[PDB]
């Protein structure tokens, strides 16, 4: 129990409750160290250089410095720390936009509400939130501007439900209207513990003398939004991360990709290659310095033992060969992925100009997980829909009307009974002249739009009237009657006034009684009194309830409307049937006593009132049906269809009711009319099994057709899904979910949105994306591999907690097809090239151990070897990783089947990784064996009999190994921009001018003193400029002749699209 | 448009790019063009390596195999010669001993033609690990410069040859201790009507080695020779016994360590006049024993080429790439016609 006092901020602070801040940052000052080190030392190369630097600390291993590896290990750990500090500041800035918002708090000293910040709110404060601004915390309402004490909250962020909830104050506390009398109430609120069950609260607020009960009818959660009320008085009871909705959200977790998981298996491949070459050279050293100890006495070798010598040069060959694993790879994998996320969020085709929000990639380490996406776990309200309803169609007197007629069925075919589409203008033309039969029926329809509702209108200073509707479908019916001509104006108690724009005269209708809406009834009935003195009954409701209660002998257009109810449901529009009947006073004077039968039973009201109303709806005359559409966002059906052409299975998880989720899926074409929905709506644990078993029995009973797979769908209730996620029934649900084309989950909790995404990634080796808005799917976004949020609207708690935040749903098409499949081919090729080019230089250090008696002597100076991964081979990884477009943007969207290249993993695996190493072994053997044959005795020069020494030959090994690894990159690249022309041929021209400057200036400063006469004996020699020509072309003739044979006589599917790009 | 990203060619990832394709109109005229330029360089670099004419005599095992009294014939395996003409008299050795245990091998070869270009004299050492990691760095670069470096301020790369009896070894380390000391006589002494052919011992080393190696600045009271120099300098160093390593070109040539276990080292040359044809003799006093390293010391008499000797391995590599590119220019052309 959370005992909360009402009017003393010093008393509740002794409990030490939480504050009001909401932080979506990965780190803070209390855990930046044990969390950043865990994600760096889960990479296997950073574990390798930590045990390479620990080998350089025993004394007599290698004459290179003791702090040359651990110095660079801190350098690669500083760069990856400043990137995760840059990003976590940007997450902290977006949290400052929430905690610094305005929230009016009461003051005991000032005796009036003071304006403050959100973060200053404590548990127990009395706050006053105004008309259309969101709720700051979990508050119980004390009063409101409405007379009884009710208010209307919108719960489209804590649910998906689009209607407005009636939150009312208690009548024992709604007498605190004025701000000056708020100080005289004392007492405590014995509240419940923090939960995540939204629709259940239990408390006990004791006032000055006795206790009042609490209930979820006066509990307002934090994600809600006050609406259609001027102000309320609330008491903050849960705040910050102790709320009902944001309780199970956490800090941004560590998210490793699938490319990064392959690198930890390519390092183990490279590490067991490393142990082999160390074991060869350390056995060949202990054999040769023992068998040839009589022919090596000019070295004065110690010869301690065979074991002590073997354990000594096991480490000196570790340090010499430790540069096979590149340390410059893991900075240029973090800087490429950071510079790819900057280029994603700089695209104008992913910028939403209406609310002025461009896309942002908050987590740059996941830009290649967008290239291999198997599933999409969407949300419905706000993600797929605009949360705006609109009166779309009416069908009356056997006709059917829309304003915007599409040209597919504009021709009313006149197939006996009229089916087709006519304009709303022709609706008014058959209303005007009295000679038509439908005109007594058309106005009786058109008054039912503007009178049968329960909307409370209000005027503004402009005169444009705004309607306050408790349900958005009823509000669209009034506006649908308003633009047709029957405007609804001022509502006083117990009569309704309607302004008729047809005649121009202002009418009035005496409202006698209305029966409330009930989900059990699914009707809404309203008896009225007219200027005629005549009593007519208006009734609106679903087609499945009132069509049973008609006089089919009276009305003659029932067969047309039921077929008009069939093509409306084929477009997913929400429908209601409209019925009427004239009644007399004498049956009404008794039916008033039937209403007074319900006035006698205050003890029973759900059972008594509604079927006492249904005593008079025993027979009706049908007017017709209406069709209200739930608006989807722009380009939603075009991206549901395109992402399914790419092989991505789209699920939809919502908090809405079941029947409106199917209506959405029929309108975005996620479900077709010729599809077999497998509805699983059960209430016990084993009936969910029995439903799942009979579905999966009747699927393997028959042979699956190639089109019967694409005519199968699944619909789960949130109570059935609470049983089907249990470990017993986990597999029957998943084996039927793999067969159906589209899955829809309804009534689903915020945790059950996360437990589904956890259940799919556990059982399948597939990558999942979760897109949503609102804080009901923050747990869904934090549990996926990529979490996308919707930004630009209020309540964007999912756009903060996500890795990517986009403008709207239709930007998911270019973000996956174009920017994902680019950023998978880019990072996979730039990583394999960086593994390759470290091999093609540092393997000439291994073919040299057979020509220097297994001593481990290097053939380049260690300053010049350090400049390899820092100056002359850093930019061709960057240009390949940031600017390489293997296939264009307009052809990636025309052919969505090219998404299955990354989806299978056809650019990055261990098997492709072995071919870049075996090409690196092959290229290094051409450099070595090609140069020990030319520089035979050191006798390759023509300078007065002088010879070429060790260092004049190892420059030829170094330079030829640069033109090869830069010549390999020039075959790998697909497009040649101006940034490629400075990276591949501008790193070669960099080295050819750096070396006569470095070796002529730096040896005079006692730095790399080996290079005293090397420039005269390399660059002045004619054999250097001949080894630099033929020996690269020797090694790159196999990579060039296979590139011609692969694209001509054995092509992949993207090699043809690249040829379409070049020649069309 | 405050937060709208810029509409430039760089930010919108639409840069002016060129896309290469490996069409048969591009790849096949490349391989024919590469083959027709790597063959004139391939034949041009084999003719230049054929034009080099030399003579190599492996004078290891002259200690035991040679004859003391008369010139007898050297075996077939020790001689390797390349000349524009044929030789009539195969080369002969003789062992010649002086007053105290100092033998000199007397090779007597024949030069069948006037070698009109410059003559260089090397010695080829095989199975000597000049490129060992313990060996390459084992000297002190300040003693080479000439300054009197003290004992504990001296380098530590001289691991066992740093100091002896607490005195400073002046040429320090392993590269100077194991110096090759077979003294090649500075004249090709002509036998039977051919004149003598004088050789020189100056400007052998690199020009940066003649500038860095300077005369030392210790007096001899502090220093001591290396352990394998004591037969040349008995009783230590005196002031007139001191070797300047500035004018000692054979020290600078040996200290410039080689890349491979089979290396040349230049010893003598004449670049002014050509040697005419005739029978010559080279006296080589045998100080350096081959049991120290286990290989073959040898006497090489070479000429220079553009690539610097008789080495076919550069002109052959220009012919393999010209042969590979002209083979697959045929394999991919018969597939272009008979398998479209
Ligand atoms: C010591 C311990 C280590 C033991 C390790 C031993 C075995 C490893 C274990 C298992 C290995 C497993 C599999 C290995 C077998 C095959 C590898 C998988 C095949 C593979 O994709 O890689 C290939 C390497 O092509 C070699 O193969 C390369 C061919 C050259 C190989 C020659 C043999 C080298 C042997 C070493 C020589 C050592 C000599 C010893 C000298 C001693 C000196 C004293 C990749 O280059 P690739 O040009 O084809 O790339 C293609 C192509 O270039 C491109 O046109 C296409 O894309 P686009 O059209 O869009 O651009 C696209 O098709 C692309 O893939
Ligand atoms: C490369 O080419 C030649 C190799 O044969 C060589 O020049 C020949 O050798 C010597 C050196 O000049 C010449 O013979 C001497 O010439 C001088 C000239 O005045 C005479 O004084 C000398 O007479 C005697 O020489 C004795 C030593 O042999 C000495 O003890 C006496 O006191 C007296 O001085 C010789 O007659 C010969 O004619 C040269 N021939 C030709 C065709 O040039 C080059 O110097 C050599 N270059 C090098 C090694 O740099
Ligand atoms: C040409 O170069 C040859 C190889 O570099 C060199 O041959 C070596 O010469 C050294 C010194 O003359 C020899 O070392 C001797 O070793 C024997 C053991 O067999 C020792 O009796 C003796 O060392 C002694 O050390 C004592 C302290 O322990 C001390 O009293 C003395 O100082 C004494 O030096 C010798 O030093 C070595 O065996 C030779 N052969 C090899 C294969 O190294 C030639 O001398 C050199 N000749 C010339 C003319 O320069
Ligand atoms: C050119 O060659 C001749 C022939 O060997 C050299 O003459 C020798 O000089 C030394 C030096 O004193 C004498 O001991 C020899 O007796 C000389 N030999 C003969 C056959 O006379 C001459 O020194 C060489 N020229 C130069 C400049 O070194
Ligand atoms: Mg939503």
């Amino acid at each position: 129990p959370r005992v909360i006092h009402i009017n003393d901020s010093l008393a509740n602070s002794s409990f030490g409750y939480s504050d009001n801040h909401i932080s979506t940052t990965k780190y803070n000052f209390a855990t930046f160290l044990p969390k950043f080190l865990f994600q760096e030392f889960s990479k296997y190369a950073n574990l390798f250089f930590l045990c390479t630097s620990a080998i350089q600390q025993v004394p007599h291993v290698s004459p290179t410095n003791r702090y040359t590896t651990i110095g660079t290990l801190l350098v690669v750990l500083i760069v990856s720390a400043m990137k995760e500090c840059i990003e976590d500041i940007k997450r902290a800035n977006s949290d400052k936009e929430l905690n610094n918002s305005t929230a009016e708090i009461f003051s005991e000293a000032h005796d009036d509400f003071v304006e403050k910040r959100w973060i200053d709110i404590r548990v127990g404060d009395i706050i006053r939130v105004k008309s259309e601004e969101p709720i700051p915390a979990d508050t119980i309402i004390l009063s409101s501007s409405e007379p009884e004490g009710l208010c209307y909250i919108e719960t489209a962020n804590l649910d998906g439900e689009t209607n407005l909830k009636i939150k009312q104050s208690r009548v024992e506390t709604a007498k605190f209207i004025d701000v000056k009398t708020l100080k005289n109430m004392n007492g405590k609120v014995v509240s419940e513990q923090p939960n995540s069950s939204l629709y259940t609260y239990e408390g006990t607020m004791t006032l000055n003398d006795r206790q009042i009960p609490l209930s979820p009818d006066q509990m307002i959660l934090r994600g809600a939004t006050l609406r259609n009320t001027a102000w309320i008085f609330g008491l903050v009871i849960f705040t910050g991360h102790e709320t009902k909705l944001l309780r199970n959200a956490t800090a941004t977790p560590i998210k490793r990709t699938a490319v990064e998981k392959i690198i930890n298996r390519q390092i183990i491949a490279l590490f067991t290659v490393l142990i082999v070459l160390i074991l060869i050279s350390s056995i060949g050293n202990v054999i040769m310095s023992t068998a040839d100890a009589k022919h090596l006495s000019y070295l004065y070798l110690e010869g301690t033992n065979k074991a002590g010598l073997f354990f000594k040069d096991f480490l000196t060959f570790w340090i010499l060969f430790s540069n096979l694993v590149p340390i410059s790879l893991f900075v240029t994998v973090e800087l490429i992925k950071y510079y790819q996320a900057f280029m994603i969020g700089s695209d104008l085709d992913l910028y939403y100009e209406k609310t002025d929000t461009p896309t942002v990639v908050r987590t740059s380490s996941l830009v290649e997980e967008l290239g291999q996406i198997e599933y999409i776990f969407s949300d419905k309200t706000g993600t797929l829909t605009r949360n705006i309803m609109e009166f779309k169609s009416c069908s009356i007197a056997g006709h059917c009307y829309i304003d915007k007629i599409p040209e597919d069925k504009t021709a009313t075919v006149e197939d006996g009974i009229e089916v087709g589409y006519r304009k709303f203008d022709d609706l008014k033309k058959k209303l005007n002249d009295p000679s038509d039969e439908d005109s007594p029926i058309i106005n009786d329809f058109l008054t039912l739009l503007a009178t049968c509702h329960t909307v409370i209108p209000e005027f503004q200073s402009d005169g444009s009237i705004k309607y306050q509707a408790a349900s958005p479908d009823e509000g669209a019916l009034v506006q649908g009657g308003a633009d047709l001509g029957y405007k609804f104006i001022i509502r006083k108690p117990n009569s309704v006034t309607v302004l008729l724009e047809e005649t121009g005269e202002e009418k009035e209708y005496q409202l006698l009684n209305i029966c409330e809406f009930n989900s059990t009834r699914k009707r809404m009935s309203a008896i009225f009194r007219f200027p005629d003195g005549s009593i007519k009954l208006f009734c609106k409701g679903a087609d499945t309830v009132i069509l049973e209660r008609l006089d089919d002998e009276a009305n003659q257009y029932v067969e047309a409307t039921m077929r008009h109810l069939e093509d409306y449901a084929s477009e997913g529009l929400r429908t209601l049937c409209l019925a009427m009947r004239d009644i007399s006073e004498g049956e009404y004077e008794e039916w008033n006593s039937i209403y007074n039968e319900a006035a006698t039973t205050l003890d029973n009201r759900a059972e008594k009132l509604d079927e006492a109303a249904n005593l008079i709806e025993k027979n009706l005359i049908l007017i017709g049906a209406t069709a209200i559409e739930d608006k989807l966002q722009d380009g939603v059906p075009e991206t549901i269809h395109t992402l399914q052409e790419a092989g991505i299975k789209i699920w939809v998880l919502t908090g809405d009711r079941q029947e409106t989720a199917i209506n959405i899926g029929m309108s975005c074409r996620l479900l077709s009319e010729d599809m077999n929905l497998l509805i699983i709506n059960e209430e016990t644990r084993d009936d969910t099994e029995r439903n799942l078993l009979e579905k999966i029995n009747a699927l393997n009973e028959h042979q699956l057709s190639t089109h019967d797979m694409n005519t199968l769908a699944l619909v789960i209730d949130g109570k059935s899904l609470g049983f089907a996620l249990e470990p017993e029934l986990e597999d029957y649900l998943l084996t039927v979910a793999k067969l159906c084309k589209a899955v829809i989950c309804c009534r689903v909790s915020p945790l059950q949105k996360a437990l589904v995404v956890k259940m799919v990634k556990r059982k399948s080796s597939s990558l999942l994306l979760a897109i949503g808005d609102g804080a009901n799917d923050v747990s869904m976004i934090q549990a996926a591999h990529v979490g996308v949020g919707i930004s630009g609207m209020e309540g964007m708690q999912a756009a903060r907690s996500a890795d990517i935040a986009v403008g709207q749903f239709k930007f998911l098409k270019k973000l996956l097809l174009v920017h994902g499949s680019w950023s998978y081919q880019r990072i996979s090729v730039a990583i394999l090239y960086s593994f390759y080019k470290n091999t093609a230089l540092y393997m000439t250090q291994f073919w040299y151990v057979f020509a220097n008696a297994f001593s481990g002597q290097s053939i380049m100076e260690s300053w010049t070897m350090s400049f390899y991964n820092l100056f002359f081979t850093v930019w061709p990884p960057f240009v390949i990783g940031v600017f390489d477009q293997f296939v264009s943007s307009r052809l990636l969207e025309r052919y969505p089947q090219l998404y299955k290249l990354g989806q299978k993993g056809q650019f990055f695996s261990v098997y492709i990784f072995w071919g870049w190493i075996i090409n690196g072994f092959f290229h290094s053997a051409i450099v070595f064996i090609g140069t020990i044959l030319i520089y035979r005795y050191g006798f390759a020069l023509n300078m007065h009999g002088e010879l070429a020494d060790h260092w004049s030959w190892g420059v030829t090994v170094y330079t030829t190994s640069v033109i090869i690894v830069l010549g390999k990159a020039a075959l790998v690249t697909n497009q040649w921009t101006k940034f490629t022309l400075i990276a591949i041929p501008g790193s070669l021209l960099f080295w050819l001018i750096f070396f006569p400057i470095y070796a002529s200036i730096f040896p005079h400063a006692n730095i790399s003193r080996e290079y005293y006469g090397v420039v005269k004996h390399t660059y002045g020699s004619g054999v250097f400029w001949l080894t630099l020509i033929v020996l690269p072309i020797f090694a790159l003739v196999r990579d060039f002749l296979w590139k011609y044979y692969k694209r001509m006589y054995e092509p992949e599917t993207y090699h043809v699209i690249q040829e379409m790009q070049k020649y069309n | 448009t405050s937060k709208k990203p810029p509409n430039t060619a760089f930010r919108q990832q639409r840069l002016k790019a060129w896309q290469p394709i490996l069409s048969p109109q591009s790849v096949l005229p490349l391989l024919i063009f590469v083959a027709c330029i790597f063959t004139p360089i391939g034949i041009g670099l084999i003719v230049s390596a054929t034009k080099v004419q030399d003579l190599t005599i492996d004078y290891s095992h002259c200690d035991t195999k040679a004859s003391t009294t008369a010139f007898e014939d050297i075996p077939k395996k020790y001689i390797k010669y390349h000349f524009k003409s044929k030789v009539e008299n195969k080369p002969q050795w003789r062992l010649t001993e002086n007053e105290n245990g100092e033998q000199s091998c007397e090779l007597q070869f024949e030069i069948p033609n006037d070698i009109k270009k410059s003559i260089f004299i090397y010695y080829k050492i095989t199975n000597f690990y000049q490129n060992h990691r313990r060996y390459v760095q084992s000297f002190d670069t300040k003693q080479i410069l000439g300054e009197p470096i003290k004992k504990d301020d001296l380098d530590t790369s001289c691991s066992p040859i740093r100091s002896r009896e607490d005195k400073i070894i002046y040429p320090c380390g392993l590269i100077a201790n194991s110096m090759f000391n077979d003294t090649f006589s500075q004249v090709l002494s002509g036998i039977d009507d051919t004149e003598d052919y004088n050789l020189t011992n100056k400007h052998i080393s690199w020009s940066i080695d003649r500038h860095r190696f300077k005369t030392t600045k210790y007096n001899a009271s502090d220093i001591v020779p290396p352990p394998n120099w004591m037969k040349k300098y008995p009783d230590g160093y005196t002031d007139e016994n001191l070797p300047d390593i500035h004018t000692w070109e054979e020290f600078q040539v040996w200290m410039r360590t080689a890349a491979f276990p089979k290396f040349y080292k230049l010893t003598l040359k004449n670049e002014s006049a050509s040697l005419p044809k005739g029978k010559y003799q080279m006296n080589i006093e045998l100080n350096y024993p081959i049991s120290l390293f286990g290989g073959t010391k040898s006497f090489v008499l070479t000429t220079n080429g553009a690539i610097g000797g008789r080495n076919m391995s550069l002109g052959v590599l220009y012919l393999i790439v010209a042969g590979l590119c002209a083979l697959f220019g045929i394999i991919f052309l018969v597939k272009l016609i008979f398998q479209p």
